[PDB]
């Protein structure tokens, strides 16, 4: 039982590596997901199964993430980086040491600057090994796009970008190219009273200039173009009902019998 | 607020006091 | 270990109802430590646990409750543990499962003292699973070879029947009977749960194989029943036994008063020397009498 | 009282100025009135 | 025996809780 | 017989311990007896003491002694040595002396007969002591550096412990899980947990400062770099005085990293400190080396002591660091200046150019980090035109917290006081 | 009216002796004579033939007034 | 048995609200007696 169906899933395995190594991908996946599920995911302390097939299942789960990746799914790719952090991180003694791990660890780092969650990025760095972080390019090219990002560069993590370790970190770019016009927007916002549209194109990296429209199509501080579009200059009374509610407070803290 | 910090000081004066005279009463009970 | 739920969290977003379940059940063997991961992802669990689920509807309940407990809200925990169904299990020595029993258990006695003064017809219904768990509570006291207390659980509860029911199929019959007249005595204080209590108490004193007169006629007192007591009188005279009455009407006349006296003499009225002395005795000459007397 | 020991364990006040690095105050003066 | 204790110990809170609300009234009228 | 002196003074000093040991059963048996659901503590405030000064021969003879009610339990402790709550506090003496020698195998053993024998005995008056087994079985199962079943077995504690509206338990059981929870980093973790429980409001200042430390710590890893200053000073100022080294310096040290995250630079009277010089010369120099704004000085100071580094717990923090680095130049640049232009941001900042100064600076704006204007019309960053702050509700403000707090200790006072009959 | 009440207090309390000397022993201590006075009644109508200790330690002072 | 837990747990949660009240009870008369 046990044996026959671990070797099926080691068949079925080798004929997806076989097929990519799309949709059939798709399928492939949903039922070799099917399969380990009637097998177990993760062993959760007390079936103890040492598998090289639990291997197996870590690394088809990887094949679907880069599956993932390919079709551009970010949530089937938060699910797979999800267990895949699970089975890297949890069962570190019995497992081998995947040397296709760290690829992996550096793209969800770059998805995690992407969706600007920078506070998720750090605790994830926190977990990862230290020497990692400088000794590999893996982890340490996110590590530096968030370095340069959170110094101020913004010239600098744009520069960054040829340097792409795999070919994985994509879209993954233009997701957090997005998210760095959106932050240069925000300081923009915070700042800069009274902004010009050449000096916003010159900084605030548009596409074509007829299309410098956007942005302002679209997050639009009521810029009222007014040749120079003014920032539309986006940024005295007593609050007697507030200060009341204060001391009568004070009042009755100090007439109550306590 | 100085008022109140007068207030709040004189307090714990006095719960310095029962705390000790609470401790002196037990004492003295025990022995 | 695992240190870590989140890909098992992950696993219920799926559209798979197969992968969900499992998901379920590993989420529910681990909410002993990550409640504080799902609490975030709870939500998708009600929505599921909000459909016909495919056993989703069944083990959904029991991790959402689970996890609410771990939480803080037992309001919200109590409603998904009910919704449960028979995945409870209320036997077994789990500290989740006694405190939600604790808290169904106060929730129905609440609803109970509530619902009862309200009108005959104008009660807001309970949950036929939530009496469910109180009866199983119920039913295991008693299995456990533990009847008293019951008759507390039931009296709290404002239900008679499991109250009837324990106080009779138990051991020592006059013990638990003289327990739960010192409660319904002393500590309850709603008059009308007493007197029904009460009528209980005669009704079980009376079926019993000897019935204890004396005391039948103290919880007739309380009930004022002048004509029930002038019937068990009736009764008592009728068969060969004086001595209980004689002493049924010396306590009727020491703690019953004028007018409940003056209604059973009465009923009364309504060899004769019996009758004629059990009246006198009920009118106090011979008590105040014997009291001037001594 | 209580002690953490699940934690592992110039009479002067002196100040962060004090630690910079520059030349004496006469050469800055005197390399001032030179080139002024 | 147990759930006789709860109902002393029930009896016991509301009367002391009533006595509490007596005494802080009397304080009033003291101040007075 | 020098010996024979040297060990009757000792037994004379145990024969002296064992009378303070029948004081504090004395006090528990009082708290038990009488109200007042307390004075276990005042038991337990010698209780550093009573370990410090237990002996083998000591805690042998005890054995031998004591435990007359019943059981016959004193074989798990008589072969490792050569009521209520007497036996709870007797025994944890106990485990806390095989802990002091050691023993981690039949420490543990021991611990977990006292857990099982807590959740046996369900008692308020004994949580405390209760709370204090815990701490000591999470501190014997860190020795065993396992802390894996730690986790589960404190997390499940707590709950019964919250479950029961304690605040002592509570307050121990989720400072011990935090601990558990840094000490594998579990940093998202102990956040999710952090979020989602609440401290208890009245619990031991020590409990506090643990407790305080921890969330900065967790605050500080994740981004929230005043909220984590403000907390550990706070943790600061709870710590004890004349104790707790380790703890001040931990403190210090991630406070001082922090602080220098955050831009300002940290006092110097921290390093001058007679206790904490030597632990923070590391991070006397790499304040030295942000303050002087040269990458190399600070560069060099991390590769000396990157060692130093990796025991405490920083290096995120350390580069976030550089980041701040640049940021400590332009806040101070800030700080003393009121209409500079960027040009001059620049130089005095040695950056590359006039439109990374003003990338820096506005992204400075945006963080508040300087708290000021900007205008690249003339290219120069205005500051907020400071405005007389006293005739506006700030002062009120300040004065209500401060009010509300005096009123609020007046209230906890008169509520404390008691009289005893 | 307040002795009224008072007396009222001690008829509720009766059927629990050990109960009223709680209550009572502050109102004892009344600077009003006719609220002693009623506190002394309740006492005396709630522990009627039962001989407690703690309402004669109450009384005993009270025994001993200014007031008539 | 469980049913004994429940009553236990009643008890001592009523049983401490029992004693801080008469606690605060006490100071209270002992400021009214002031």
């Amino acid at each position: 039982t046990s044996g026959a169906v671990l070797q099926a899933a080691t068949g079925m395995y080798e004929q997806l590596k076989g097929e990519w190594n799309l949709s059939k991908c798709g399928e492939e996946l949903g039922r070799l997901k099917l399969v380990l599920l009637e097998l177990n995911f993760l062993p959760t302390t007390g079936t103890k199964l040492t598998k090289q097939q639990l291997i197996l299942a870590r690394d088809i789960l990887e094949i679907g993430a880069q599956w993932s990746i390919l079709r551009k799914d970010i949530p089937s790719f938060e699910r797979y980086m999800a267990q895949l952090k699970c089975y890297y991180f949890d069962y570190k003694e019995q497992l081998p040491e995947s040397a296709y791990m760290h690829q992996l660890l550096g793209l969800n780092l770059l998805f995690l600057l992407s969706q600007n969650r920078v506070a998720e990025f750090h605790t994830e760095l926190e977990r990862l090994p230290a020497k990692d972080i400088q000794t590999n390019v893996y982890i340490k090219h996110p590590v530096s796009l968030e370095q340069y990002l959170m110094e101020g560069s913004y010239n600098k993590v744009f520069l960054a970008k040829g340097n792409i370790p795999a070919e994985s970190y994509t879209f993954f770019i233009d997701i957090l190219l997005d998210t760095i016009r959106d932050e240069i927007a925000g300081c923009i916002e915070k700042a800069y009273e009274k902004i010009l549209f050449t000096e916003a194109t010159r900084i605030l990296f548009f596409n074509t200039p007829k299309k410098m429209t956007d942005y302002a199509k679209k997050r639009g501080w009521v810029l009222g173009p007014n040749n120079y579009y003014s920032f539309a200059s986006q940024q005295t009374t007593i609050p007697s009902t507030e200060l009341a509610k204060q001391v009568i407070e004070y009042a009755r803290q100090l007439e109550m019998i306590v | 607020y100085l008022a109140s910090l007068i207030r709040s000081v004189v307090a714990l004066h006095n719960l310095i006091n029962n705390k000790i005279a609470n401790r002196d009463a037990e004492k003295k009970e025990g022995q | 270990m695992i240190t870590s739920a989140a890909g098992i969290i992950s696993l219920l977003d799926e559209d798979e109802p197969q992968l969900k379940e499992f998901a379920l059940h590993k989420l529910n063997a681990v909410v002993n430590d990550f409640w504080a991961e799902i609490s975030e992802s709870v939500d998708k669990i009600e929505v599921l646990y909000e459909d016909e689920g495919f056993r989703s509807r069944q083990f959904a309940a029991l991790v959402a409750s689970k996890v609410f407990y771990h939480l803080g809200a037992f309001e919200e925990s109590l409603n998904y543990a009910l919704g449960a169904g028979d995945l409870f299990n209320v036997n077994d020595n789990s500290e989740y499962v006694e405190t939600i029993i604790a808290k169904c258990i106060d929730h129905y006695t609440k609803q109970c003292v509530e619902n009862a003064d309200l009108p005959e017809g104008e009660k807001k219904p309970i949950d036929q699973r939530l009496e469910g768990i109180v009866n199983k509570m119920f039913q295991r006291c008693l299995d456990d070879h533990k009847y008293k207390q019951a008759i507390g659980i039931a009296l709290e509860t404002r239900r008679l029947d499991v109250f009837e029911k324990t106080i009779l199929e138990s051991n020592d019959v006059p013990g638990m009977l003289a327990y739960s007249l010192k409660l319904c005595m002393s500590l309850m204080q709603n008059k009308q749960f007493r007197n029904k209590v009460l009528r209980v108490l005669v009704k079980i004193y009376m079926n019993l194989e000897k019935p204890d007169f004396i005391n039948v006629c103290q919880c007739l007192i309380f009930l004022d029943d002048p004509q029930a007591v002038s019937d068990i009188l009736e009764k008592l005279v009728k068969e060969d036994n004086l001595l209980m009455a004689y002493q049924i009407c010396f306590d009727l006349y020491e703690s019953a008063s004028q007018q409940f006296l003056s209604s059973v003499i009465q009923n009364l009225r309504t060899p004769k020397d019996q009758t004629l002395k059990m009246i006198k005795i009920l009118s106090g000459e011979m008590a105040i009498e014997l009291h001037l007397q001594f | 009282d209580d002690e953490f020991e699940e934690f592992p364990a110039h009479v002067w006040e002196d100040n962060w100025d004090d630690d910079n690095v520059e030349d004496d105050f006469s050469n800055q003066l005197r390399a001032e009135l030179e080139k002024h | 025996d147990l759930y006789s204790r709860y109902k002393k110990l029930q009896q016991e809170l509301e009367f002391l809780e009533v006595q509490e609300e007596y005494i802080k009234d009397e304080q009033k009228n003291l101040k007075k | 017989t020098a010996a024979a002196a040297a060990e009757h003074s000792q037994r004379e000093l145990d024969t002296v311990t064992l009378e303070d040991i029948k004081e504090h059963v004395k006090q528990l048996e009082k708290a038990v007896s009488g109200k007042e659901p307390r004075f276990v503590l005042r038991a337990l405030r010698m209780l550093p003491s009573t370990s410090r000064r237990l002996n083998h021969y000591v805690l042998y003879k005890a054995v031998q002694g004591f435990f007359t009610s019943n059981n016959a339990t004193r074989d798990f402790l008589l072969p490792f040595l050569e009521l209520p709550e007497v036996e709870a506090y007797l025994q944890l003496l106990v485990v806390i002396f095989m802990m002091n020698s050691k023993r981690y195998k039949e420490a543990q053993k021991i611990s977990d007969d006292l857990m099982q024998k807590i959740s046996t005995q369900n008692r308020r008056a004994l949580d405390l002591v209760a709370a204090k087994c815990y701490y000591y079985h999470a501190r014997v199962y860190e020795f065993l550096d396992k802390l894996d079943v730690v986790r589960s077995f404190l997390h499940a504690r707590l709950r019964t412990a919250t479950l029961r509206h304690d605040a002592d338990g509570q307050a121990t059981l989720l400072n011990l899980l935090l601990r558990n929870y840094l000490h594998y980093s579990l940093y998202d973790q102990a956040e999710k947990l952090v979020s989602k429980s609440v401290f208890p409001e009245q619990a031991n200042n020590n409990e506090w400062a643990r407790y305080l430390y921890y969330t900065g710590r967790i605050k500080a890893i994740q981004l929230e770099y005043s909220e984590a200053r403000r907390t550990m000073t706070n943790a600061l100022r709870k710590a004890p005085q004349h104790t707790a080294v380790g703890f001040k310096q931990t403190v210090h040290k991630l406070l001082i990293v922090v602080e220098l995250l955050l831009g300002e630079i940290p006092d110097r009277l921290q390093f001058r400190q007679p206790s904490l010089k030597r632990s923070l010369m590391p991070y006397f120099l790499l304040t030295q080396a942000v303050r002087t704004g040269n990458l190399a000085k600070f560069n060099q100071v991390l590769d000396q002591f990157g060692e130093k580094f990796q025991a405490d717990g920083t290096y995120t923090l350390i580069i976030r660091l550089r980041h701040n680095v640049i940021k400590t130049g332009v806040r101070m640049i800030s700080l003393s200046y009121s209409r500079i232009s960027l040009a001059d941001i620049a130089q005095k900042l040695q950056l590359d150019s006039p439109e990374d100064a003003e990338f820096i600076v506005a992204k400075a704006i945006r963080d508040g980090v300087i708290e000021a204007s900007i205008n690249h019309e003339k290219g120069y960053v205005q500051s907020k035109e400071m405005i007389d702050i006293y005739s506006t509700r700030e002062p009120q403000l300040a004065f209500h917290q401060r009010i509300s707090f005096c009123l609020d200790i007046h209230n906890m006072s008169v509520k404390a006081m008691r009289f005893p009959p | 009216v307040r002795r009224a009440a008072v007396e009222s207090l001690g008829f509720i309390l009766f059927r629990t002796p050990e109960q009223c000397p709680s209550v009572v022993s502050l109102l004892s201590e009344s600077y009003n004579p006719h609220v002693r006075y009623g506190a002394a009644m309740a006492l005396g109508i709630c522990c009627a033939g039962t001989g407690n200790k703690e309402a004669i330690n109450l009384l005993e002072p009270m025994t001993n007034d200014p007031v008539n | 048995s469980g049913l004994r837990q429940y009553y236990l747990s009643k008890i001592e949660e009523l049983q401490l609200i029992v004693n801080d009240k008469s606690q605060n009870l006490r100071r209270l008369q002992a400021q009214r007696n002031e």
